[PDB]
């Protein structure tokens, strides 16, 4: 099985080793995100016995897990390199070598970074990894050298993923596939793919900077030597801002995907909606100053930057209202990943608010490094990235495995997590506009309340989590027998009203893509024949 | 030379690898895989060692 | 003795025969020469004019009935295939997947596919 | 006869949207005609009595 | 043709590649030369042994790795007309990114300097900066790059004229001439009038200048192995495209000289 | 492009003449109700009878179901049911409400 | 190559043909995934 | 001031600042509720009306009206909640001629303040250090990680324009019923202005990251009257 | 075609025991009730229409809903025995776990508050702290 996997070529194999890795870093991450909140769970470090650098190595490593290892190889990877090449009818996609290699150079990057948070002292430095927290006096010991390593490989993977997104969606369209006619998760992750291919290389370049000021004796952002940090955080944000809309974007596609096939309706303007989505996307750009408004820029200068930065609020409110008309006038047949689409609508809109109430430099004088912005992003990132990776997963786990999950199972694990999502959340926006600092260990002594609720909502997200894992353990040794029997929704798309039982016999399946005509788990190289189109 | 088309043809008549077909090759893969392995080998060994503390002697 | 080289298009049997000689010693290699493979397959037929790896989108001229079906040729047993409808923007894009032993039907423009194949295993 | 049933999801749709709007209004004006005048109300009443004892 | 020897092909233009080991491999390299680097650049490791042996080690996998795509090529013919514009289209992208690397160190430099803390006295400000004359050894650096580019459009217009005797010697001329360019960069670090702590310009300066040797060295070793391939007869007069990513390589090399030429020696002092 | 009730009107008559197996009049049928308007009688007896053409009962009662479903206010559905009483009368096609006694 | 796709052999891990049961691999690797970072805090207190 | 258990809301604000900005924050959590009572309401009776339509109305796709609706109206509340945001943002920014100005220095996990404009026993500057009071040397009625050992006082109504550094790592001043939060690099500094309205104890910490050092960090600012506050400066 | 009747041991109450038939006995009847369909159908028996819409028109096989008749429940009881523990989880390990700051007290509570009131914070708002028991 070497010759299948080790040495593996073909886009599905690939995909299934992305999501592999993607549950691992994933389960990682969450246990670090425990941790976090069973030392924030009362005031003063109770489990940590001291030693606040152990919880913001806790803070770096949850952040660079649930990001770089969780929803970058995730949506990027996993969806991304098993529908992208099916949803065109590409046979594989073109550079496969390519693809291996940005997979397989993951696991290295996740191979450093625990070896990061192993290695003599620890990188304490947050995911920004700002000087001179970041330089050689602030911090010795190769830790922040091995997650700068570790955030370098993930770089070369979404890199090379992106590279071979945009030429393999660029140049194997079957034979009617003209660029009108895409559909929109194949939009979403051509999108995703020219924002990581403009935003990428401007990350690489500020962190071997910080490289060279932390190892080479170089003048940079080191104040001895004329350097300023804040060339360092004109660059990461500028990576950080698209980075974050390049989370947000195939949560989007999948979400639409969702939406439009279990409401039986088309998505009302899909030129409308990739126009969104081109447009959110080049506006992910242009807004990148709003993450340092307190630094100390000028009166037109932050007022150009809210004002650019809550115009973005645009294209998201379009594709928002957009979804709302996709669901209304359908038959919301209410499964799994309709559930967590609803539920993905009402939770991103509420973050989306919280962040454009954040936007104003007049209002963020009083919010920055607070937990209003943990909120804000939490919310949207959280629930924008794993609630989008839910519905992807349940919506096309029978597809792309053959195989069914419990039914009841996944819409208890749904309503488990957005208990839990929403009680952990919603207190952090609270404990943000009452002046609660970022990353503290130990906090004043009023806090506790609500740092105590959170971390009753962690624990219910984490058995969610739990529930969720033994859904794929049921639909792994189970899913012939949830086939056959009453458990599981074999035929997703529900007959029409008129419709009959024969007549949907002869006609099971009806989508607007590909992938769901394919065969239960697909055959190895399918596209014998080219996939023709009207 | 222009051995183009007779190494056309031993790359079509074969049933090896790819990286294994041409006659050359072996002498060029054999001393990579040995090095390969002494390069992924040795710095695995080197992390209990930067993990115990234990730093690099007569420096 | 020794399989040929394909001068044309109709001669090739096998992909033994797509081999071809090779520049003297002075002047490059001309494509026609050492090209080998399906890219010398496709360099024939970019000679001759034979398209192959046919682009040809599906014709939606008209609807295409049970008792007319639409016949779609194929190389395996089964084709998917996305229709629109009566023009070629009439409805949302569906695929169908027509079988050797039976037809596809739209549910939208009603049209019904039939699968020949080119088959001969 | 009979009058021709057109535009259902016209009317509905329109008047769903201002049932909504009405609805966020009602709630803002809640929360802003209790709490923001709530507070602005203590605010200005404390600073009266520190004026007052400031005179 | 017939259909029968029709569904004997691959019925599609792409390239079904077969397995291969150099994925995992080059991960596995890059693996051990960031580990063994950074186990290395902190006392961990004393004899800088591991650096070089796992930097040998991907540099011969990535050799073997272009050993495979030169085969499956030339060799095995499954480079179809639709794979040729893909890879084609693959380095186009791969050459905005590494110059989107070079305009990121230049907004880097463009905010350090255009906006320092302000005189007030006298304008035309640099008070600090690189030692005097940075001339005439870019002077000769930037006139062989233009005949770099020049003989190498050269070389190609002869190519597709069909003369190998010509395209062969403009060539040749090109790799020893980008090769003495990079020798003559190199002679230039080591003879300079300043080191890399003189400040955020001179820092920038030489980290510019080295991802630029580092860009040349990688431009020499395509123009060795379109050498190679040309004395081999692996190209051809209309299917070469190792000449025309390095002739785009060459050129967006050249442009992206010129402007780090004119902004640091010109312009920006 | 948009369309008034008259030749939405023809276009399913023409339609409902048209369709030959029970699934094109099941398709048509749907295609025929889901619009913003619940179609005519003329349409609904049309469909009737091609579905007594087709020689299928069941379809010809979710005529009548469907039309249930899609007119707004009952009295417009006693209106419509009170109208179309000499085809259903005539091919003798039980209603859903009285079908199933409960 | 050709790759025997089935009904289980579109995932690197044998489910059904095994020798020991499957829940103890299946639990004990998302397991080790939620015990890297207790491993990491044991490490890190004990230095 | 002093952050209350189970807050919902903002501090008691105490300067112009401050309800400045909760005016503001409450003039946009007004349309920001609007929408969110919109969404909220759509997406419910969307749910719970068409789980239960069993004709799928496929035919709807175009809808120009709608989408310039959607196009012109976030564009027009934007433009709302602009207007306000602007007006107070170039209103909180200049320096309107202050009166006394005061350096904050933020070392490694201390600040130290230098009051830049009055004496101590010749020609000399009065600064000092605030320490965090470790948990060893707390009494009842003080409280944990928000109390200094040296409080720093500050004179009631004149505008004082807080002038902050970093010294070897980035921190924040940050006090949140002062309504001020401001970061300081080493290279170079950042200056605000404030006038405090009462006398009152307001607390606050380095809201940025400084290592380990970074929770024990508070700013503990007292405006007291101003006979009492150069009661304070002549007898420190 | 068909003779005067069909069974009613057979095709009435259809409604229990379809989805328990076996194939061939279903192709059978849905064969013997489409030749009943060619009739008039003001002829046909009223279990011969009740079984031929819930051939069609049934709750059965692909219009099967989602949560089958009993499952709200389940879900419900799942989520809060879920929910209970949670919050059973956690509280065991917040007693098992590490001590409890020495200031969450109830007179360390009350002198702050008095040394709040004595510096008269938070004016209008709340500022007394007590909040723990
Ligand atoms: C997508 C990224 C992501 C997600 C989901 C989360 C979710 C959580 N995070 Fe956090 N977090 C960050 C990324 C993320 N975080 C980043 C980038 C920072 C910035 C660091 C900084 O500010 O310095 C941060 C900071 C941060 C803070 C701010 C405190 C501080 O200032 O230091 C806190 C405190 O609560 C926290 C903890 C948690 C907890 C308890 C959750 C809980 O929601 C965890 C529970 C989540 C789940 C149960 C999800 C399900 C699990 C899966 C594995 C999904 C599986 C999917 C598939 C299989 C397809 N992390
Ligand atoms: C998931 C990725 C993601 C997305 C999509 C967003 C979306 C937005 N974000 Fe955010 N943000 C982050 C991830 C994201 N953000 C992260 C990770 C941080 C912290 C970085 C760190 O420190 O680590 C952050 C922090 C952050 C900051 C910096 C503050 C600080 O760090 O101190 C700002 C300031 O502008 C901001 C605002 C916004 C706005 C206005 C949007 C808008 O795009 C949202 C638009 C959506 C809506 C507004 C709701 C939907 C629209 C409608 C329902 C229509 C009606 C609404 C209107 C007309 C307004 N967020
Ligand atoms: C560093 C970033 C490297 C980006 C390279 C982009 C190359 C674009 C291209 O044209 O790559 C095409 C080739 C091979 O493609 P293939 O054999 O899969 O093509 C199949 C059809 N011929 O990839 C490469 O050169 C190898 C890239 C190695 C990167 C190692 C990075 C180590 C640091
Ligand atoms: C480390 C140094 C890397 C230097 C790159 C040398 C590439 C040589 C292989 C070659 O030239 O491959 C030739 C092949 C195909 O050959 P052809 O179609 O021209 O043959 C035609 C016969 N009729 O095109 C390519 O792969 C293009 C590769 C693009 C460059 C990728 C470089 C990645 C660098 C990452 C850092
Ligand atoms: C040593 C010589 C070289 C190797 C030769 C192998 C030895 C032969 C005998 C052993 C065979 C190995 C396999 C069986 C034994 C074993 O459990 O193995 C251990 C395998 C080795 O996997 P692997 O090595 O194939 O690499 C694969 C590299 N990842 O890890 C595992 O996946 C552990 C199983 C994890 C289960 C996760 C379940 C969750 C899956 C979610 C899927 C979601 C669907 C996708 C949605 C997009
Ligand atoms: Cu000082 Cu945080
Ligand atoms: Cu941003
Ligand atoms: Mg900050
Ligand atoms: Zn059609």
């Amino acid at each position: 099985m070497v010759q299948r996997w080790l040495y593996s070529t073909n886009a599905k194999d690939i995909a299934v080793l992305y999501f592999m890795l993607a549950i691992f870093s994933g389960m990682a991450g969450t246990a670090m995100s425990l941790i976090i909140r069973l030392e924030l769970a009362a005031p003063g470090s109770q489990y940590l016995h001291g030693n606040s650098q152990l919880f913001n190595v806790l803070v770096v490593g949850h952040a660079v897990l649930m990001i770089f290892f969780l929803v970058m190889p995730a949506l990027i990877g996993g969806f991304g390199n098993y529908l992208l090449p099916l949803m065109i009818g590409a046979t594989d996609t073109a550079f496969p070598r390519i693809n291996n290699i940005a997979f397989w150079v993951l696991p290295m990057g996740l191979v450093c970074l625990v070896t990061s948070t192993l290695v003599e002292s620890g990188a304490g430095t947050g995911w920004t990894v700002y000087p001179p927290l970041s330089s050689i006096q602030a911090h010795s010991g190769p830790s922040v050298d091995l997650a700068i390593f570790a955030l370098h490989l993930t770089s070369i993977s979404s890199l090379l993923g992106a590279i071979n997104f945009i030429v393999t969606t660029l140049n194997m369209r079957t034979n009617g596939m003209t660029m009108h006619k895409l559909p929109l998760f194949v939009w979403s992750i051509f999108i995703t793919a020219f924002l990581l291919l403009l935003s990428l290389p401007v990350l690489s370049a500020g962190i071997t900077m910080l490289l060279l000021d932390r190892n080479f004796n170089t003048s940079f952002f080191e104040v001895s030597g004329g350097g300023d940090p804040i060339l360092y955080e004109h660059l990461f944000w500028f990576f950080g801002h698209p980075e974050v809309y390049i989370l947000i974007i195939p949560g989007f596609g999948i979400i639409s995907h969702v939406v439009s096939t279990y409401s039986k309706k088309p998505v009302f303007g899909e030129i409308s909606m990739v126009y969104a989505m081109a447009s959110i996307g080049l506006l992910g750009f242009l807004v990148w100053s709003h993450h340092m408004y307190i630094v100390g820029l000028d009166a037109d200068t932050r007022a150009y930057f809210t004002s650019a930065t809550m115009i973005i609020a645009i294209p998201t409110g379009i594709k928002i209202f957009s979804w709302l008309a996709t669901i209304h006038g359908g038959s919301i047949r209410l499964a799994t990943p309709m559930l967590y689409a609803i539920a993905f609508l009402f939770l991103f809109t509420m973050g989306g608010l919280t962040g454009v109430a954040l936007a104003n430099a007049s209002l963020d004088v009083a919010f920055h490094d607070t937990y209003y912005v943990v909120g804000h992003f939490h919310y949207v990132l959280s629930m924008g990235a794993i609630f989008s990776l839910f519905a992807g997963y349940y919506y096309w786990s029978p597809q792309i495995l053959g195989l069914n999950y419990n039914e009841k199972l996944a819409q208890i694990q749904f309503w488990l997590i957005f208990i839990g999502a929403n009680v952990i959340f919603f207190p952090m926006h609270f404990l943000g506009i009452n002046g609660m600092p970022r990353r503290i260990p130990d906090y004043p002594d009023a806090f506790a309340g609500w740092n105590y609720v959170a971390s009753i909502g962690s624990f219910i997200a984490t058995l969610s989590l739990f529930l969720f894992i033994y859904i794929l353990y049921d639909q792994l040794v189970n899913g012939l027998n949830n086939k056959v029997n009453n458990k599981s929704v074999i035929y997703n798309k529900a007959p029409d009203f008129v419709e009959s039982n024969t007549i949907f016999n002869l006609n099971t399946v009806k989508s607007s893509s590909i992938e769901f005509l394919l065969t239960s788990p697909p055959a190895v190289h399918s596209f014998n024949t080219p996939a023709v189109q009207s | 030379a222009n051995k183009v088309i007779q190494l056309q043809k031993i790359f079509q008549s074969s049933t090896k690898p790819l990286w294994w077909r041409h006659p050359r090759s072996a002498l060029y893969l054999y001393p990579f895989y040995a090095i390969f392995a002494v390069a992924v080998v040795t710095p695995l060994l080197y992390i209990p060692n930067a993990i115990r503390g234990i730093k690099a002697k007569k420096a | 003795p020794v399989v040929k080289t394909a001068q044309n298009l109709a001669e090739v049997n096998g992909p033994e025969t797509l081999i071809g000689p090779g520049a003297k010693e002075g002047t490059v290699p001309t494509d026609l020469d050492q090209e080998t493979g399906l890219a010398r397959l496709e360099l024939l037929g970019k000679l001759e004019g034979i398209d192959v790896f046919d682009t040809k989108p599906l014709d939606s001229s008209r609807k295409g009935t049970m008792k007319d079906p639409i016949i779609i040729e194929s190389y395996d047993d089964y084709r998917y295939v996305g229709c629109t409808g009566s023009p070629a923007g009439s409805h949302t894009i569906m695929w169908l997947k027509p079988t050797v032993n039976e037809v596809a039907r739209c549910w939208e423009c009603g049209s019904v596919y039939k699968l020949n194949p080119v088959g001969v295993p | 006869t009979i009058a021709p049933i057109t535009g259902t999801i016209k009317r509905r749709v329109i008047m769903d949207i201002v049932l909504g709007f009405s609805l966020g209004g009602v709630m803002a004006s809640y929360w802003w005609w209790g709490f923001h005048m709530d507070k602005i109300n203590k605010r200005e009443k404390f600073y009266a009595e520190l004026a007052e004892r400031k005179k | 043709m017939t259909h029968l020897e029709r569904s004997r092909h691959q019925q599609h233009p792409f390239h079904m590649v077969m397995p291969s080991p150099w994925p995992i491999v080059v991960s596995f390299a890059l693996l051990s030369l960031a580990l063994s680097t950074a186990l290395t650049m902190h006392g961990y490791i004393g004899n800088m042994n591991m650096v070089y042996l796992a930097l040998f080690v991907l540099l011969t996998s990535s050799i073997l790795w272009f050993r495979d795509i030169v085969a499956e090529a030339t060799y095995l013919g499954d480079h179809t007309m639709a794979v040729r514009k893909g890879i084609n289209l693959g380095f186009l992208m791969f050459v905005l990114s590494e110059v989107l690397i070079f305009a990121g160190l230049f907004w880097a430099y463009f905010h350090s300097a255009m906006s320092p803390d302000v005189t007030l006295g006298a304008c035309w400000p640099p008070v600090g900066i690189e030692a005097v004359q940075p001339t005439e050894l870019p002077l000769l650096n930037t006139i062989i790059l233009l005949s770099s580019g020049a003989t190498v459009t050269y070389s190609h217009h002869a190519l597709i004229a069909g003369n190998r005797n010509k395209a062969l010697s403009g060539l040749l001329i090109t790799f020893w001439l980008i090769v003495i360019f990079v020798t003559c960069q190199y002679i230039e670090y080591t003879n300079a009038a300043f080191t890399i702590s003189d400040g955020v310009y001179g820092s920038v300066f030489y980290a510019g200048t080295g991802l630029h040797f580092l860009h040349m060295v990688m431009l020499a070793a395509m123009l060795g192995v379109n050498y190679w391939r040309m004395r081999n007869y692996h190209l051809t007069a209309g299917h070469h495209v190792g000449y025309e990513t390095t002739i785009i390589y060459t050129h967006v090399l050249d442009v992206i000289w010129l402007f780090l030429y004119v902004v640091f020696y010109w312009w920006g002092v | 492009d948009e369309e008034t009730f008259e030749e939405f009107t023809a276009r399913y008559e023409k339609e409902f003449d048209e369709a030959y197996d029970l699934f094109e009049v099941q398709r048509v049928l749907n295609n025929c109700f889901s619009y913003d308007l619940v179609p005519a009688p003329a349409v609904i007896e049309k469909a009737l009878r091609a579905a007594r053409r087709v020689n299928d009962l069941p379809t010809a009662i979710r005529v009548f179901e469907a039309l249930k479903y899609k007119v707004e206010n009952e009295d417009q559905y006693k209106a419509y049911l009170d109208e179309l009483k000499d085809v259903r009368q005539e091919l003798g096609v039980p209603l859903k409400e009285e079908l199933f006694p409960s | 190559v050709h790759f025997k796709d089935g009904v289980y052999e579109n995932i690197p891990f044998k489910v059904k043909g095994r020798k020991t049961p499957y829940a103890l691999s299946h639990f004990g690797f998302f397991a080790i995934g939620f015990a890297v970072p207790f491993v990491a805090c044991y490490v890190q207190l004990k230095k | 001031d002093v952050p209350t258990p189970y807050a919902c809301y903002f501090q008691d604000s105490a300067t112009p600042n401050q309800e400045g900005i909760l005016e503001l924050h409450d003039n946009i959590m007004f349309y920001l509720l609007v929408i969110l009572g919109l969404v909220s309401w759509m997406l419910y009776t969307i749910v719970m009306t068409y789980s239960k339509n069993p004709i799928a109305y496929k035919y709807i796709k175009h809808g120009q009206t709608i989408e310039v609706i959607w196009t012109i109206f976030p564009a027009v509340i934007l433009l709302i909640i602009a207007f306000p945001s602007f007006i107070l943002l170039y209103l909180c920014d200049e320096v309107i001629s202050p009166a006394m100005t005061i350096k904050a220095i933020g070392y490694q996990w201390y600040w130290k303040y230098e009051y830049s404009d009055f004496i101590n026993d010749s020609g000399e500057t009065v600064e000092f250090e605030s320490y965090v009071i470790p948990d060893e040397l707390l009494e009842e009625g003080q409280l944990r990680l928000l109390d200094t050992d040296t409080s720093m006082v500050v004179p009631v109504d004149t505008h004082i324009r807080f002038v902050v550094t970093a010294a070897d790592v980035i921190h924040d001043f940050a006090i949140p019923s002062l309504g001020i939060k401001v970061d300081a690099t080493p290279g170079r500094l950042n200056q605000v202005s404030a006038l405090i309205q009462r006398e009152g104890v307001f607390y606050g910490a380095c809201s940025e990251l400084c290592g380990t050092g970074h929770a024990n960090m508070p700013i503990k600012i007292e405006a007291v009257s101003l006979p009492k506050f150069l009661e304070w400066l002549n007898e420190q | 075609a068909q003779t005067h009747a069909l069974s009613n041991a057979a095709v009435m109450d259809l409604q229990s025991r379809w989805e328990n038939m076996p194939s061939t006995e279903q192709q059978d009847i849905v064969s013997k009730l489409s030749e009943r369909q060619k009739l008039p159908w003001a002829q046909l028996t009223e279990p011969e229409k009740q079984a031929v819409w819930y051939i069609s028109y049934g709750e059965w096989g692909p219009r099967r809903p989602v949560l089958n008749k009993g499952d709200s429940s389940f879900i419900a009881k799942g989520v809060a025995a879920g929910l209970l523990f949670s919050v059973g989880l956690f509280a065991v390990v917040r007693m098992a776990g590490g001590q409890d700051a020495k200031t969450m007290n109830k007179e360390w509570q009350l002198k702050s508050d008095e040394y709040l009131k004595s510096k008269n914070a938070n004016p209008w708002g709340g500022y007394s702290q007590v909040q723990s028991k």
